[PDB]
C-alpha cells in the first residue's frame, strides 16, 4: 500500500489555548524543561545545552 | 503594585506602634514565611485631653 496513513493540515483558529502550564522553576532556553531553581550551577546539565 | 497600608493611626496607638508585614509564598513545593516590621513613633496625644486653667489671670 503506502506509508503515511495520516494527514495533518494547517488551521486558523480563534479558539483560546491555555497550554501555558506555569513554571515556578527555571525554563530551559532551548528545551523548555522546567528545572528546579536549585539545580542551576550545580555542575550538572539538568536542562539541555 | 500592592496596596499601601492606608489605615488611620488610632488613639490606641498613641505611645508607639509596631507594624509587622508578612506573606507566605509557596514556590516550587516549599513554603517560606516572609516578613518585615518597622517601629512607628506616634504622638503622645491623650484620649480625653484634660486641660486645667484658672479663670482669672
Ligand atoms: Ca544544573
Amino acid at each position: 500500500c503506502n506509508f503515511s496513513d495520516k494527514e495533518v493540515e494547517d488551521c486558523v483558529t480563534n479558539r483560546p489555548c491555555r497550554s501555558q502550564v506555569r513554571c515556578e522553576g527555571f525554563v530551559c532556553a532551548q528545551t523548555g524543561r522546567c528545572v528546579n531553581r536549585r539545580l542551576l550551577c550545580n555542575g550538572d546539565n539538568d536542562c539541555g545545552d | 503594585s500592592y496596596q499601601s497600608i492606608n489605615i488611620p493611626v488610632t488613639q490606641n496607638m498613641v505611645p508607639s506602634s509596631r507594624l509587622l508585614v508578612y506573606y507566605i509564598v509557596t514556590g516550587e513545593q516549599t513554603a517560606e514565611l516572609v516578613s518585615d516590621s518597622v517601629w512607628l513613633n506616634i504622638e503622645e496625644k491623650c484620649g480625653n485631653q484634660l486641660q486645667v486653667h484658672l479663670s482669672p489671670d
